[PDB]
RNA sequence: UCGGAGACUCCGAAUGAUUAUAACCUAGACUUACAAGUCAAAGUAAAAAUAUCUAUUGACCCAGAUA
């Protein structure tokens, strides 16, 4: 009586999706399933106030906006938060780290170069064929030691929790990368046909000082599979007094023309194919008398579609 | 061996292993198989006649693809806005 | 068939027809019974040779 | 049930059951479902559905034909081209 | 007739199974629970049944249940009880079908 | 060859493999209960007093991808916080954000008010031509 | 009372399906589908079935 | 023969189906416009 | 005889109106002596997914109709 009662459907919504998130004792579907920065932030708003233009442009509704100015404004403050949560939905912390989980802080810019005219951007978790990825890509970042590689958290075959690595770079002086050693060189991508999308991560992980990365030097070039796999969690582990990430950058790759070159040319195994097999279907079990069911009933729990004549 | 397969006209040859470069073996020699019968004679059946099948949809132009289905579809899609995102 | 043929219970080297497959014992035909003779079918063409 | 007839002494098949009723050699019987010609005007269109199919019949059932058949009706029968060719065996039954 | 709970909690259930028939809307469907047109709730995928009380939200379109979630105050939150099963099967997995 | 050994079964641990191929499962009950639940992501747009954001959620509700226009970066150069235009804005912004994520397909089940909307309208219209499509495929059995 | 009509296909097959309608109202004619045709065409009443 | 008679049947009465379905959907518009057009506007014009 | 309500007392029916007309095929189940009666994914097909409430029965034989 006292209290109001919704007038509209909006603020009803509100207040039970609220309920939704709130726990409650009975059994739910969800269970089940600085201050001088913000002093310049009154300035500009202030002037946003006085242009008259801005006010024309919204009465007009023709106001335009630089994307691009926000996007990078956007990394600067907020791109780790919203960084980690992109990386934190694919999983990458619980399976790279074995559960754990570190918030980016430097951006890590990577592009593919695609000839020479552009170089396809590396934005996390957007797809690229192995095609384009025929060219080692472009490595831009800013630094004061650093190490980045790139590694294929589901795409080794052999041991699902195995990884394959396409290059390792370690003793990255600042920006700089050449003179850093190339402790494993670059492979193009190999996404075996049938095995679905593939999720290829960047991790960059400051390096306090100078180590030792005689086990993770390769070969060059290193055909191995057997070889070129390890463990990220270990690698971390082994370096991780003087090593914290710092940089992620991922893409989504899947099966391309390009792929079947690396399996034989260089990789040399035939290439591997692979099938989606969803669970066969459920009957119950046969009975000699199937009463009340229709002549399709036999049909269901024949294997072989052909006629047998046995011993005529 | 298609290299071997001097039967075949060699210009056919050189359009039947790029649109069906898959079925291609490494050692370029087409592999086709099927499993759909007890006998080998009608399995065999099948292989033979996916090879006719391949060289008759080759030598022939099909000139109308008409539409696609939503399998294609999609994937134009992605391909289309893998395109735009590439603007570096 | 190929077994009969095995047994020596059909003369291959003559012709065969009904008469010879049923004195061999290979098949049984009623007439009485609306049989009118005897079809060949495909289970085991890959043993036969 | 004629259980010894007078002229030859022998069981006597009941016509009322091989006009209405199929028996596969494993020993199942098929029948169709009572009333599939009759009102269709206002039966819904599932239930239409299910009075076309044909339907199999019980232990009970099954055994009461059998005792109104003679073995003539439980031989083996090699039709050319027999529509029923593949469903009179069962296969992948344990029990 | 006969209308009750075919299926209690902890029942496997098959992708075909009906859970329950009821007269009125006594058990409302829940996530891969679909509904009969004569209110008659089947499962759709095979899972663990689990009932449920949620927030019922309904419609906009139709008038009498949106007129009714506006009669009540703002305080109060109404609340359904729902059916719910939980897949209990992974819908696919992945074989080597050849090496070529 | 050690490089040829491969066990028979794979086990692809991204989450996302099966949504991108379209075997993944959907929410398909919810009958009597609206908004369905028959989406991968959805695409939510809340319009506050005086800000109005978008948020992309997956069936756990997870924000993926959010845009926001109390950020401070969107709101510097945002003249007014709550404007039709804003609401065209945002959705830009967001359809780069859903762009570079790799999320390209969602489902958005505006109120019949907020279809008829024109912010949501032109919100809707930005995604169209920045190429983010509203309505997601059926699942393949 | 209802009467009990045929409705017959109008593309020229012999397809038909008797529905009901009022005894005072007009012939009725449904657009339906045509399966042997495999398209939708329209239906035409015919005969009088009966009466219900 | 009977089965050229019966497909050219057909064939003759699907050419002439188009013209047939739009001139039933027709008299279904025609019927309807009419309902509504005295249905209330004939009461609003007789309140003025 | 069927079904609705009450806990035997009351109400109805052998359904009518509205229906821009509602396919085929096929996993799994409900109900049930038998017979009858219910719900339905997938696949496929028309079209641009469920007819609308309230509720509604009659077997076999045998006669009618049609292309
Ligand atoms: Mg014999
Ligand atoms: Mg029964
Ligand atoms: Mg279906």
């Amino acid at each position: 009586e006292r209290l109001e009662k919704y007038r509209s459907f909006e603020r009803y919504r509100r207040r039970a999706e609220q309920e939704a998130r709130a726990p409650h004792w009975w059994r739910t579907y969800r269970e089940h399933f600085r201050t001088q920065k913000l002093l310049e932030r009154k300035h500009f708003l202030r002037e946003l106030r006085a242009n008259v233009e801005e006010e024309r442009a919204a009465r007009l509704r023709t106001a335009s906006i630089p994307l691009e100015a926000v996007r990078a404004e956007w990394e600067r403050t907020c791109g780790p938060y919203h960084k980690q949560r992109l990386a934190e939905y694919y999983g990458l912390y619980r399976d790279l780290f074995h559960g754990a989980t570190f918030v980016p802080w430097v951006p890590l810019h990577v592009a593919y170069a695609v000839g020479e005219e552009d170089l396809i951007p590396v934005y996390h978790g957007n797809e690229v064929t192995p095609t384009e990825a025929s060219r080692a890509p472009e490595v831009t970042y800013e630094a004061d030691l650093w190490t980045l590689l790139f590694i294929n958290l589901d795409g080794h075959l052999l041991e699902p929790d195995a990884e394959y690595v396409h290059w390792l770079l370690t003793n990255i002086p600042s920006n700089r990368v050449a003179e850093g050693q190339e402790t494993c060189p670059y492979l193009p991508p190999f996404p075996a046909r049938g095995s679905g999308f593939h999720r290829f991560a960047f991790l960059l992980f400051k390096q306090d000082k100078p180590i030792n990365f005689s086990e993770d030097t390769r070969p060059s070039p290193c055909y191995q599979l057997a070889q070129r796999t390890f463990r990220t969690f270990d690698f971390y582990k082994r370096h991780q007094e003087a090593m914290t990430p710092a940089g992620l950058a991922f893409f989504q790759c899947r099966w391309d023309d390009s792929v079947t070159h690396t399996f034989h040319q260089l990789l040399d195994m035939r290439e591997p194919v692979f099938e989606f097999v969803r669970p066969p279907p459920y009957h119950p079990k046969q009975k000699r008398f199937p009463h009340e069911q229709p002549l399709r009933y036999l049909d269901r729990y024949r294997d072989s579609h052909e006629p047998t004549y046995g011993i005529y | 061996h298609l290299a071997s397969a001097d039967w075949i006209e060699e210009p056919v040859r050189q359009k039947i292993a790029l649109t069906h470069k898959n079925k291609i073996n490494k050692a370029g020699e087409l592999v086709l198989t099927s499993e759909s019968s007890r006998y080998q004679f009608r399995n065999l059946a099948e292989c033979l006649q996916k090879i006719r099948d391949m060289i008759a949809e080759a030598s022939q132009v099909p000139k109308e693809p008409s539409k696609e289905d939503a399998r294609l579809q999609r994937l134009r899609i992605e391909k289309m806005n893998r395109e735009r995102l590439r603007q570096k | 068939l190929q077994y009969l043929i095995d047994l020596g219970r059909v003369d291959p080297t003559q012709p065969i027809d009904l008469t010879q497959l049923v004195n061999g014992r290979g098949v049984t035909i009623q007439p009485l019974k609306r049989d009118y003779g005897v079809q060949l079918v495909e289970e085991g063409a890959d043993t036969f040779q | 049930l004629t259980y010894c007839s007078t002229r030859k002494g022998k069981r006597k098949t009941v016509k009322s059951v091989v006009h209405r009723f199929l028996r596969l050699h494993s020993g199942l019987w098929l029948r169709r479902k009572a009333g599939y010609k009759k009102k269709l005007w206002k039966k819904s269109t599932a239930r239409k559905k299910r009075l076309r199919e044909f339907v199999f019949c019980s232990k009970t059932q099954s055994k009461l034909l059998d005792k109104m058949t003679t073995s003539f009706w439980k031989r083996r029968n090699w039709y050319a081209g027999d529509p029923y060719q593949m469903y009179h065996d069962r296969t992948n039954l344990r029990v | 007739k006969h209308y009750g709970i075919k299926k209690m909690e902890g029942h496997y259930v098959h992708a075909g199974n009906i859970l329950g028939t009821q007269r009125q809307f006594r058990w409302h469907p829940g996530a891969h629970v679909g509904l009969g047109r004569n209110k008659c709730l089947y499962a759709l995928e095979e899972g663990i049944v689990r009932y449920t009380k949620d927030v019922y939200v309904p419609n906009p379109k139709n008038t009498e249940a949106v007129d009714l979630v506006t009669s009540l105050p703002k305080g109060a939150v109404l609340y359904k009880t729902f059916v719910h099963v939980v897949p209990a099967k992974p819908e696919g997995t992945f074989k080597l079908v050849d090496m070529l | 060859k050690e490089n040829e050994a491969v066990a028979p079964e794979f086990t692809n641990r991204n989450p996302r493999n099966l949504e991108l191929l379209g075997v993944a499962r959907k929410e398909r009950g919810w009958a009597t209960v609206w908004p369905n639940r028959e989406f991968w992501h959805r695409l939510r747009v809340v319009k506050t007093q005086h800000h109005v954001e978008a948020f992309v959620e997956h069936l756990n509700g997870q924000v993926v991808v959010s845009a926001s226009t109390r950020e401070w970066a969107i709101k510097k150069h945002l003249y007014s916080t709550r404007n039709v235009v804003a609401c065209e804005s945002i959705g830009r912004v967001l359809a780069q954000r859903c762009l570079e994520a790799g999320i390209n397909f969602m489902v958005y089940q505006p109120t019949p008010w907020e279809a008829s909307s024109d912010s949501i309208k032109r919100l809707q219209n930005a995604m169209t031509e920045s190429g983010v499509m509203l309505r997601e495929p059926r699942r393949i059995y | 009372k209802t009467i009990l009509v045929k409705l017959v296909s109008q593309a020229g097959t012999g397809f038909s399906f008797n529905h009901k309608r009022s005894r005072l109202r007009e012939k009725l004619s449904l657009l339906h589908y045509d399966p042997i045709v495999n398209k939708k065409v329209l239906f035409v009443e015919q005969k009088k079935i009966r009466s219900l | 023969a009977r089965r050229q008679a019966r497909e050219q049947r057909i064939a003759e009465c699907m050419a002439k189906m188009p013209q047939m379905i739009e001139n039933w959907r027709k008299q279904k518009r025609e019927r309807w416009e009419k309902i509504q057009a005295d249905k209330e506007r004939r009461a609003r014009l007789q309140a003025e």
